[PDB]
Parts: structure tokens; sequence; C-alpha cells
């Protein structure tokens, strides 16, 4: 029985994990006292992935929580769903990293590091059959970062044949709210290219954009982003739980997404999206998600895809449909923008269908996307890096809790090395 | 825990903490006499914040508070006044005479036999505290007091602490206006201990105060207690990260790790923008947007000096009230996009945003409009050597001629330490001007191999 | 200088003599022919190589090659490049149980020893014999293995850790806290050998008794100096000597693996997958831009899919002097194995390095600075102008 | 008496030898070059 251990790491991560905890609480019929009240007999089928069976018919999400800043996990306990979670896998200290990627990697968090290993073998233990984890956090934050990046290197270590997925909110080109963004995000961003399988790409700028052009929202806040992100969160794995005419476990969409091993960085997208006011107008269906999903305003990530190609695209629908609509809908797509996707991989769209949608809606799907346009991303980042590192801008703050030079240039040139590696794919023409 | 030891030294600080108390104790609800019946009336909570205020068993609550000075008169205003029983009953006041405008007098031979006993009360705070932050030390420049004896305490406490932060506000003396023929010496002698034992240090201008307490609030005849206000406002906007809860939160430490980009350049500018009257509080919409504006327009800062004439270096907004993050981006999309603001080439994301929910509050017989929101700006840039070379000048104006000396080296100093000072005045200045040069063109001179 | 190309064919094993024993392996001159079993009626295949050698049979004198007689061919002449100042490579290479560890390191207790031990006694030797008043010589020692994608050092005693790859702004990648051992004379390098070729990770197949489980890396860093008060330059020449001991690719079917022995294997074959690619990459960038017009656009080379291609990043290509030693297995059944390994060598030979080696920068612009003075002054002299 | 004192500088021996040889090569350029020898 396949089943997924969670971790959550920093403001940002914590407060995305509270939203997903409410969303796949609700598919599957959950209290918030944590009681079983649902309706459909296919809820508590295949309840085993996420959550573990306490003794009075109560179920608890197998979740790890991870911070250094006591405040947000009052923030998390204070809420609609606080009391879900068992108080055992609240692990904190004190003194927070103060966003720097130093302090959380190799001061502060490596004491804290040990306890929150503690509480990962405990749950993994219990496991039937482990799949693997998922961790979500911010690249361009203190304790978020170095800590998820300390945690997957430790978690490789010990369980190397488990998946290890990531959802990650890095830097933005105009978003920016902490001066020393791009030093995080170049540590990180090394960190992560050895030591993960997949790792999914989010933008605030992307999920504003959204918001305003698509959903028309006027004053969103980050209630809507962590609604979205947990959307397609729960639209990734969706095939693990309820039944599908064509399933797609987490290794299908690892095998048939990642050509080669470094290139494991996707873009996501979920549809539909609608703004409450256009719902009567529109018709759903196949055709109609097909077109809103390889839209290029609808991708998460703030990458234009029109700029790359798209070495491989991966669509999970989730609701009662034809799979020859999904099949044609998606050779059309490849062959009417034939200029967009890769010349030695024919038919690279891997497609799956699930039999129950979301609540309340008809059809639903999710898109994971992996193109090349993403370096223009790490270049953005990179063209940061090098006007602070030239000048030293902040280094004595990272020097002075035990680093050197010498990582951040290694750094700088494992992060150039993925750019190069992307390119060489993008360009047309093979041949000379 | 997010406990935070005040330390006031001089007249100066003795009354911004007057303000700054009363301040802090309208926050939280708490009276004069230390009860909080707010707990009474609901039945518990965690009110008696932990940043300030120590709870004792009977529900009264003690200030996390060192008053000094070496006059009994303006602390013997204190303990005969509104908050006499709220104050622990040591003050630590040297029944003597005073420093005199002197820093010598106050460093080495009247600032001696009662840095012991201030020392001990510290100690005796700090065992108290888990998870103490840092210091926030209140002083005045020019000074004999707040100079001398915030020299000698700020020194003792890099030796004993060392690793916890000690954050600075001071008063610094005014470009055309004066208290004080001796001014420059006790300001220049100070550079030694504000630079090497503080971590972040935050002037403020008397005569930028009244300017904005003219132009702004229209009071045409403001004494210090609308001034030491305002500085109670500020510090309240820097504090309040770490008592309330909010989108962001900023603690002490980010503040250092986003604003100083190397150890010698830690004097950011401070300045609040909506600071309007009750009367045009209204025919005003008081959006994001036009606080955040308000915030750069040089009229506006607390220090005499023009940004125009520099570069800016970082800057950290905190924002109270109902404010949400994408005005926040709005405002600072719109701002990078004007070409009189200019940012080192060598910073390019060049912010720090930080949102509490908590709304400003208003003291009563003050003079500050209610408002929904605020924002509170700091703003490390290169415009503050302008503040420095005014005064430099001043000093060799007196040095020249060894006038006032004598007083000086009566109580314990040489000349040299009245040359050193100049000299580790002239390397800031240099260092000034270097960090803000442009990087040179193709900083690589210019580069390309073969293909 | 392009790489330099050895292959070598063992005799029969008791696995081949057991099933069919039928050779398809012919050698003559540096002309290595191979015959497809299955296909009689097809053409004879063969492969032109720098060097190749018919280890078979002892007693006959047809291009008979003992140990003594590779090593003359390649590690002599590989260590006297070492000594004008080079860096320098020798790495082996084929498939599961085939000449590796007889080549490289050999049998100890006879007289059949591999290339490692030969060179060091040579070197040592040359070192001893040409010391002098001006001259000297030092030497350093180092032995590292990759047992899935985990460095281990072996000279040293029991480090239970595993060691952190790293990367040098100049130097490129490195191993940080490496046991880099001084040595002084042979019997002492030859007991370090003997205690590395104990601590390696060695377990036991249906293909091979003693089938190696990680990939070798023996490195000695050497250091010529020449002593003069006036005008020579001390450390004049630094260089390293690296020989690198692969293990080879596996089947599933024919190895047995099950467990622990099968997940070893994967990763070895990974590791030699990657490796593959950057020999056929590097190949057709050092053909094309020298053969095709000049153009040196860009061309990517994935070391770092593999910790094996980054820690060799510059031997396979770069800033040294390599040569590839191939070992062939004569059984007919191995055919369509065998083959793959003389195609890698075949195209082994079209990779070319850049090797020129310098030391003290400063030192470098100051001799060229000098040498341009006095080439002038010189010119101005013959021409009356001096 | 108080007199300037100016800073005392002693310069790197390898940058002296590196700046004197390059401007030897361009003076011995100079003169090949001009008697039409280079
Ligand atoms: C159809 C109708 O009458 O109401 C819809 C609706 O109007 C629309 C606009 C909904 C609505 O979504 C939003 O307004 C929205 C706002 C900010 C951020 C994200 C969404 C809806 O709020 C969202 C809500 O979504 C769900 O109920 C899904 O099951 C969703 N779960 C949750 O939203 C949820 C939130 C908190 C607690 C429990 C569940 C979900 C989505 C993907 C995967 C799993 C679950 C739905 C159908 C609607 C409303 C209520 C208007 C849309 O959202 C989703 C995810 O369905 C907007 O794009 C769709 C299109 C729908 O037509
Ligand atoms: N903003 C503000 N500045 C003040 C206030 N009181 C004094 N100052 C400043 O302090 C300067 C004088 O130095 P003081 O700090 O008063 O010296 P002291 O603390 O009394 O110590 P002694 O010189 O020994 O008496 C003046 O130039 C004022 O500008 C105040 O209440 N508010
Ligand atoms: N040319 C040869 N002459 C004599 N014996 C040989 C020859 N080649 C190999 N052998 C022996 O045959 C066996 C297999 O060789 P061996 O060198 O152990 O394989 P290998 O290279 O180590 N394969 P691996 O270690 O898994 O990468 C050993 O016992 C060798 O001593
Ligand atoms: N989507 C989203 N992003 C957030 C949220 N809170 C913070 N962030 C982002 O995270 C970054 C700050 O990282 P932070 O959470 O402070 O890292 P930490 O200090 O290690 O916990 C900012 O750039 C924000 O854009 C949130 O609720 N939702
Ligand atoms: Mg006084
Ligand atoms: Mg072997």
């Amino acid at each position: 029985m396949r089943e997924i251990v969670h971790i959550q790491a920093g403001q940002c991560g914590n407060q995305i994990g509270a939203k997903f905890w409410e969303v796949i609480s609700d598919e599957h019929g959950i209290d918030p006292t944590g009681s079983y009240h649902g309706d459909s007999d296919l809820q508590l089928e295949r309840i085993n992935v996420y959550y573990n069976e306490a003794t009075g018919n109560k179920y608890v999400p197998r979740a790890i929580l991870v911070d250094l800043e006591p405040g947000t996990m009052d923030s998390v306990r204070s809420g609609p769903f606080g009391q879900i979670f068992r108080p055992d896998n609240f692990v904190f200290g004190q003194s927070g990293a103060g966003n720097n990627w130093a302090k959380g990697h190799y001061t502060e968090g490596a004491e804290l590091v040990d306890s929150v290993l503690d509480v990962v073998r405990k749950e993994s233990e219990s496991c039937d059959c482990l799949q693997g984890f998922q961790l979500t956090h911010s690249l361009g934050g203190g304790t978020g970062s170095g800590m998820g990046t300390l945690l997957i290197s430790k978690i490789r270590e010990e369980y190397p044949d488990r998946i290890m997925n990531t959802f990650s909110v890095m830097p933005s080109p105009k978003v920016s709210d902490t001066v020393v963004e791009p030093y995080n995000a170049t540590l990180s961003v090394h960190q992560l290219v050895e030591n993960t399988d997949e790792t999914y790409c989010i933008d605030n700028e992307a999920l504003y954009d959204i918001c305003f052009r698509t959903l028309k929202l006027t004053t969103p806040t980050y209630g809507d982003l962590n609604h979205l992100v947990s959307a397609t969160m729960s639209g990734v794995t969706t095939c693990l739980r309820f039944p599908g005419q064509l399933n797609a476990d987490l290794r299908k969409l690892a095998v048939n997404m990642v050509p080669f091993p470094r290139l494991h960085f996707f873009m996501p997208g979920f549809a539909p999206l609608t703004s409450r006011g256009s719902q009567q107008y529109r018709a759903l269906t196949v055709p109609e998600l097909t077109q809103q999903m390889f839209d290029s305003k609808n991708m998460m990530a703030a990458c234009d895809p029109r700029h790359g190609r798209y070495l491989t695209v991966a669509a999970i629908f989730r609701g009662r449909m034809s799979m020859k609509e999904v099949d044609e809908q998606m050779l059309n797509v490849q062959n009417k923008n034939s200029s967009y996707f890769v010349e030695w991989i024919p038919n690279n769209v891997k497609t799956a269908v699930c039999d129950i949608p979301p609540r309340g809606l008809k059809m639903s799907a999710t898109f994971i996307g992996n193109s090349t346009a993403i370096q223009e991303l790490f270049k953005r980042i990179s063209e940061q890096f090098t006007a602070m590192f030239r000048r030293k801008a902040f280094l004595h703050w990272y020097t002075g809790e035990g680093m050197d030079e010498m990582e951040f240039t290694e750094a700088e040139s494992n992060m150039n090395d993925l750019v190069s590696e992307y390119q060489q794919y993008q360009d047309a023409t093979a041949d000379e | 825990m997010r406990e935070c030891i005040s330390i006031h030294v001089g007249q100066a600080g003795v009354q911004i903490g007057n303000a700054c108390w009363e301040l802090y104790c309208l926050e939280h609800g708490i009276q004069p006499d230390g009860q909080m019946p707010s707990d009474k009336t609901i039945g518990g909570g965690d009110d008696s914040f932990n940043t300030f205020f120590s709870e004792t068993g009977a529900g009264k609550h003690v200030p996390r508070a060192v008053f000094v000075d070496l006059e009994p008169t303006v602390i013997d205003e204190v303990r005969t006044g509104t908050y006499r029983q709220l104050f622990h009953p040591e003050q630590l006041i040297t029944g003597k005479e005073d420093a005199a405008n002197n820093y010598a007098r106050g460093h080495y031979t009247i600032g001696k036999e009662i840095i012991d006993l201030v020392l001990d009360r510290i100690r005796k705070l700090a065992d108290q505290c888990t998870g103490l932050q840092g210091f926030l030390v209140f002083h005045s420049f020019g000074g004999g007091t707040g100079s001398g004896f915030t020299s000698l305490l700020m020194e003792r406490l890099s030796v004993d602490y060392g690793k916890k932060s000690k954050l600075e506000f001071s008063i610094y003396p005014a470009p055309q206006v004066s208290t004080a023929v001796v001014e420059p010496y006790n300001s220049i002698l100070t550079t030694h201990t504000t630079l090497e034992h503080s971590d972040c240090a935050f002037m403020v201008d008397n005569e930028a105060i009244y300017d904005i307490c003219r132009r702004n609030l229209d009071i045409e005849r403001p004494t210090y207690t609308n001034l030491n206000r305002l500085i109670s406002q500020i510090v309240s906007s820097i504090t309040a990260s770490l008592r309330f809860d909010g989108a962001l939160n900023v603690d002490l430490t980010e503040f250092q790790t986003n604003l100083v980009p190397y150890p010698r350049i830690h004097f950011p500018l401070a300045t609040y923008a909506p600071v309007i009257s009750a009367e045009k509080a209204y025919h005003e919409q008081l959006s994001v947007a036009e606080i955040t504006n308000a915030c750069f327009e040089p009229a506006n800062q607390m220090v005499k000096c023009d940004p125009r004439h520099g570069k800016y270096m970082a800057c950290c907004l905190l924002y109270r009230g109902d404010v949400v993050p994408k005005d926040v981006n709005a405002a600072i999309a719109t701002i990078k996009t004007k070409r009189s603001i200019q940012f080192v080439d060598w910073c390019p994301t060049g912010f720090k945003v930080g949102i509490n929910y908590q709304p400003p509050t208003v003291v009563p017989g003050g003079d500050l409009a209610k408002v929904q929101r605020a924002v509170c700006m700091l703003s490390n840039t290169t415009a503050i050597a302008e503040a420095w070379a005014r005064l430099d000048h001043k000093f060799d104006l007196m040095y020249a001629k060894r006038a006032f000396v004598h007083w000086y080296v009566g109580e314990g100093m040489e000349e040299g330490e009245f040359s050193e000072a100049r000299e580790d005045m002239a390397a800031l200045e240099k260092d000034y001007e270097e960090v803000g040069v442009d990087s040179v063109e193709g900083e690589g001179e210019e580069e390309g191999e073969e293909y | 200088a392009s790489v330099k190309v050895a292959v070598r064919v063992r005799p029969f094993n008791s696995r081949e003599m057991s099933r069919d024993s039928k050779c398809i392996i012919q050698m003559s001159g540096s002309t290595t022919t191979i015959v497809n079993p299955k296909q009689p009626k097809e053409t004879p295949k063969s492969f032109s190589f720098d060097y190749s050698y018919w280890s078979h049979t002892s007693p006959e004198d047809i291009n008979y090659a003992s140990q003594k007689q590779v090593y003359r061919d390649i590690g002599e002449e590989m260590l006297q490049h070492a000594f004008e100042g080079y860096n320098v490579c020798i790495f082996a290479y084929g498939q599961t149980g085939a000449g590796k560890s007889y080549t490289m390191m050999g049998k100890q207790e006879k007289d059949q020893q591999g290339i490692i031990p030969q060179l060091c006694e040579d070197l040592f030797s040359r070192i001893n014999d040409t010391t002098n008043d001006n001259m000297s010589y030092s030497v350093e020692v180092s032995y590292m293995e990759i047992y899935c994608e985990r460095v281990r050092d072996l000279l040293n005693p029991k480090n239970k850790g595993n060691l952190r790859v790293r990367e040098h702004p100049l130097l490129g990648p490195y191993v940080e806290d490496l046991s880099k051992l001084a040595v002084t004379s042979y019997n002492d390098i030859q007991d370090l050998m003997d205690s590395g070729n104990k601590a390696r990770t060695v377990a036991a197949t249906n293909m091979n008794e003693t089938s190696s489980r990680s990939h070798a890396v023996f490195n000695i860093i050497f250091t010529q100096k020449r002593h003069d008060a006036e005008t020579n330059i001390t450390t004049e020449k630094v260089s390293k000597i690296s020989l690198v001991d692969l293990a080879g690719s596996e089947r599933a079917d024919s190895t047995g693996a099950k467990g622990t022995r099968l997940k070893e294997g994967a990763n070895i074959n990974k590791s030699l997958t990657t490796l593959g690619k950057v020999i056929s990459a590097l190949a057709e960038m050092d053909s094309g831009p020298n053969k095709n017009k000049k153009k040196k656009k860009t061309d990517f080379i994935p070391y770092r899919d593999s910790v094996l291609t980054w820690l060799l990043r510059e031997n396979l290509g770069g800033n040294s002097r390599t040569a590839m030693v191939a070992a062939l297995s004569p059984a007919d059944i191995n055919y369509d194995e065998t083959l793959s390994t003389l195609r890698y060598a075949d195209r082994a030979k079209q990779i070319r390095c850049n090797a020129v080696i310098n030391e003290d920068p400063n030192n470098k612009l100051i001799r060229e600075l000098k040498d341009e003075v006095t080439r002038l002054r010189d010119l101005l002299y013959a021409q009356g102008l001096g």
C-alpha cells in the first residue's frame, strides 16, 4: 500500500501545508476534529496514503512540521484545522535563522535536524510500503531553504530508493521581499539539483498574474496562492487514492518526464479557472481543459513556454470522460504547435485519467511541463548573484557562521552548468 | 519569548524613555500602576507580552527598563510622577554632579563608581530573560553623560555578552541649531564606541523633526514631548514585529542581515510616512502608495540630509494595519521606475518588506491622527556622509586653537584621544565614499575568449 | 596529443572451458580482428588501434605480451612523459571479469605484476639513480574508491564516513579530506598498495570469483626540484600520475546477482553508461571543431551526471595525457558484448587532450618577459644595434 | 614644527621586476621595429 510522508519547513511551507491539509481533508471527508463524515464509499478505500488511523475511529495526517521561529507553529495550532495534527510532530526551536542560509543549514539547523529525522524515522517505520516524501518550502528565505536542503540530503542518505518530491517557491523578477534572496536561492538550487527526483517551480508573480487576469480577484491574499498550490499538489497524486481508467503513479511521472537525471524542474498548472463570473458561459469539456492547460498565461512559474521547447509534458485528468477525445486532443496539441516540442522524443505527452473529479466540479485537469524556458529563471538568479558576489555585498554574515567563498563559487558553477545543459536541447535544427 | 532590554542614558534618553513607555503601556492595556484589568475582564491571555514587561505573581507587570543618569533631577521627576509605581525602585542615579558636557568627566572620572551597579542590574534583568534578542540603547550625542557613560557601558556590554545585538537610537547634533558650545568634541569622541561595538545605529535630528512638526502636524511651537512621541512611534514600529502576529514578521536579526552590507556602514536613516494632523486626516485616502511615496520624500527625512545627493544601499519597510502584499508590491514596482531614486548597482533587489496586523495607537493628548495604515522605513544610504562632514568641519575650527581643551585633559584624557577620533571619522567618510562608487566598467576590465 | 589506446585479449577461464570454447579474436601487428560466431558468412570486422596484445598462449612468440611488455609499451612511455612535467593517466575499460585487476594490479606474489607496481618500482629506481647535489625529488600517494556514488579512502585506517567531493575554482574537482600519505621508498608504497587492495570491496559472482564492486583511483603526486642560489627555480615540475581501475559492466542473467549484489551492479552499470556517453560526446567534439571548420560555438559534455566522470574531468579531457587499456574476452558466447568495448575503443583514439602544465604563474610571467628581453637583445646584437 | 610626513612606500620586488621587464620589452620592440627589423 503506497503512502507518502509529508514534511513542512519555514513560514511559506507551513502555510501551504496547512491549506493543503484542508483541501485533501475535504476530498476524503474528514471532520476538523478528526472524525469521518463523508458520503461516498471510495473516500475511505485508500485513506492510508496520507492519514494514520487512531483508536477512536479518528484519522491523523502523516505530516511533519519544522521551523525555528515558534510563532508560525502557533498560527497553525490556532486555526480551522489546528487540532488535526498530532502535537508530537511540532518540532521547533528558538532564535530563527533570520534569512541567513548559513544559520539554517550549518549552525542552527544542525541541532534540530536530529529531532526532525527522529520523527521522520518514527513515521516511516510504521509505513506498510513507503513510496516517497514531499517537502514544501521557500528557496529565497532562511530556515525554510536551509533546513529543507539539509533534510533532503539526510533523507536521500538514509532512503535512497524512495521518491523525493519537492514544492519550491523561488524568487521573482519584480516581487522581492528580502535583500539576500539570490544567495539563498543559488545555494538551495545547488543543493536540490543533486538530491531530488522531482521539483515543481512556483512563483508569486505567476500566481498574482493568474489571480488578476484569470480569476479577476481584486484583493488576493496568500490564501488564494495557497489555494492554487494545494490544488496542484492534490492534482499530482490523485491516482494513488482513487481508481481510474488509466492510472499514473508518481514513479510513472518521474520516468516519463525526466530524460536525463539533472533535468527535473517542472512547471505546474491547473484547469479550469473561471473567476466565478464567467462560469455560466463556457461549456466544460476536454478541449476546453486542453486549451487552458497549454495556455502560456496559466503557468505557475512565470516562464513563457514559447521561449523554449517542451522536453516532456504530463496531463492528469479527473472526471468521467472518453479516452479517444483525450488522445485526439493531445495529438492535435502536438501537431499544431510543432515548433515547441523536441524532435527526438516522439509522443512526448504522458496521459492519465481518474474517474473521481473534485467535489464541486464535473471535470478537472493538472498539467506538469518540463521545458527549457525554465533556464531563464536560473539565469536571472545567476545575474543577481554575480551583482552581489563580485563586491561581496553581504558575505560577512555568511562567512561568520562557518562558510567560505569556495561554496559560493561551486554553487554558481553548478547552476551555470545546469543552465548550459538545458539550452543545448533548446535550439532547433540539431545539425549545422 | 522575544525579550528586549531597553537602556536609557542621559536626559534625552530618559525623556524618550518616558514617551516610549507611555506608548508601550497604552498598547498592551497596562495601567500606570502596572495592573492589567483586560485579563480580569476577559479571563486570561498572553497580553502581558514578554518583549517589554515581566509579570510577577500578583498580576503586576514590571518593565524591562534601565534608566541611568548623573543628575538626580531628571529621574526624580519620574520617581514622583504618574508612573512612579510602574518601575522597579532601583533607578541607578548617582547622587553627585554630572558630566557637564564633558566626555572625559563621563568616561573616566565620574562614570566610574556607577558602572558596576548598572552592569549588575543589567545582569539581573538578563538572568530573568529566556531567548534575549538584543538591547535598545537610547542616548544623545553632544551630552557629557550620553557620550562618555554610553561609551563605557557599550564597551563593557560588548566584553560581557558579545553575541547579542545592540541597536542604537541617538540624537545627532543639527547643522545650524545647537544647545551647547562643545557639542562637536563630545560628538566626535563617541565614534570609536558607536562604530566598534554597536551593530546598528539610528540617528535622528531635532531640526528635521521640528520641520516635520511645523509642516505636517501644523504645530508652530513644538516642545520635546512631540519629538519624543515621534521617536517612540518609530521604535514601536521597529519592535512590533515580535509582539503581534502578521503576514510577514521581521525579527531583529533579519534587520541586520538585510540592512548592513559591511560591518562599518551600519548607519541607516529612519522615517515615518503618515505623519498628519487630525484635521488633515480627512481629505486624504492614506493608501499604501501614498505613504510609501511619502517615505521617500526628502522633506520627510528625520535627519537633515538629501538622499538625492547619494545612493540607496538598502531599504527595509515595516507596514502596520490594514495592508495587503499586492499594494506593497505595486508601490515598490512604481518606486523602482523613478530616476530620482538611485540604487547601488551591486544590490539589485534593494528591498526588505514586513507586514504587521496591529494598527498604530493614539496617545490621548497627542497630535498624530488615528489612521488605518502606517509604514516605517529604515534606509541605509550614502547621503549620511554629508551629516558627518559638516560636523567634522566644526571640529577643526575649534581644534586649530585648542579651545576648551583644558577641561578635557584635566579629567584623564590626553590630546591623542582627540586626534585618533578625527582620523577614525576621516576613515569612515572614506569608506562611505568608496562603497557608493559604481562598479568599474565591465569590472573584469574587458573579456571575450575565442568562442 | 590524441588519447593512446591499448587492447589486450586474455586466455580461457573455467567458465569458457566448460561451455563452448570457440575463439573469435585474432591479432596481427596493430590490427585486431573479431569474427561473428553467428554469421561466418559476414565480413571479419577488424579495428586498427595504437596497440594490441595477445596473452592467449605463453610458450609461443605470436606477438605475445607479458606484463612487462605492456608495461614498457604504455606505462614506461607515460612515466617518461610524467618526468617531463605532464599530468598523466592510464585507465582500464571493458566488461566484467576480463583483465583490469590483472593488468593494473596483477598478482603481487607472482612475477606477473600489473602496471601500477611496475610503474612505481621504475619511478623509485629512476629517482634514486638520478639523484644529484642540485636535483631532488619528492613523491606522495593516495588511493580512493567509488562504491555507490560515494568516495572512500583505502590507505587511511578505518573511517566509516564518506568523503566529500569539491571543486577548486582553478584546479577543478578534488576530494576533500583525502589521506595523502608521504612515502620515501619502494617497500613503503608497496605496503600501502597491499593495504589498499585489501581494503577494497570485492564480492563473488558467477562470472568471476573476485568480481570488483567499486571503481578505484590511485594517485601519485610527484615533485621535481632544482636548487640554485643564483638563477634557477625550485619546484621545477609537479605531476599527477592517475591509474584507474573501473568495475566492468554486468548482465543480470549471466551474473546471477540477487539483492545487494544486484543493486551494486546497477550502480556500476550507471557509472559506466554515463562514462560511455562522455567518451562519445568528447570524441565528436574533438573530432568536429578540429575537422569540421573550427567553429567552437558550444558543446556540452555531461561530466556531472556521475561522480566518476566528475572526478576524472581533467583526465578524460583537458590538462593531462591519457591512455586507455581495453580488456577483451575470447569466448564466442561473449561476442555481442565484446564488440561493444571495441567500438568505444575505436572512438577512444579520436579524443585529443590539451596539456601544457606550468607552475607559479608569477614565475611564468617573469620568465616570459625575461625570455622576450633576451630574444630582443640577441636580435639587436646580431643586427649591430647592441 | 608640525611638518608633512607623506606615506612611506616600499613596492613589491616582483611587481617592480614585471614592470621593468615590460618596459624593456616595449623599448626594445620599438627599437627593432624602427630599424625595420620587425
Ligand atoms: C462551481 C461552483 O459553483 O463553484 C466553484 C467555482 O465557481 C469555481 C470558480 C472555483 C472557485 O475557486 C475560487 O474562487 C478560487 C479562488 C482562489 C483560488 C482558487 C480558487 C471555488 O471557490 C472553489 C471550489 O472548489 C472546490 O470545491 C474544489 O473541490 C477544490 N476544493 C476547494 O476549493 C476547497 C477549499 C477549502 C476547503 C475545501 C475545499 C479542489 C480543487 C482541486 C483539487 C481538490 C479540490 C469550487 C468548485 C467552486 C468555488 C467554491 C466557487 C474555481 O476553483 C477551483 C479550484 O475549483 C476557480 O477555478 C475553479 C472553477 C470553478 O467554477
Ligand atoms: N529630541 C530630544 N532631544 C533632547 C531632549 N533632551 C535633550 N536633548 C538633546 O540633548 C542635547 C544635550 O545633551 P544631553 O543629552 O541633555 O546631556 P545629558 O544627558 O543631560 O548629560 P550631561 O551633559 O552630563 O548633563 C541637546 O542638544 C538636545 O538636542 C529631548 O527631550 N528630546
Ligand atoms: N591476460 C591474462 N593472463 C592471465 N590471467 C589473466 C589474464 N587476464 C585475466 N586473468 C585472470 O583471470 C581472472 C579474471 O581477471 P580479473 O582481472 O580479476 O577481472 P577484472 O578485470 O578484475 N574484472 P572486474 O574486477 O569485475 O572489473 C583473474 O584471476 C586474473 O588473474
Ligand atoms: N505563496 C506564498 N509565499 C510566501 C508566503 N509567505 C511567504 N512567502 C514567500 O516566502 C519568502 C520569504 O521566505 P520565508 O517564509 O520568510 O522563509 P523562512 O524565513 O525560512 O521561513 C517571500 O519571498 C515570500 O514571497 C505565503 O503564505 N504564500
Ligand atoms: Mg544631564
Ligand atoms: Mg577488479
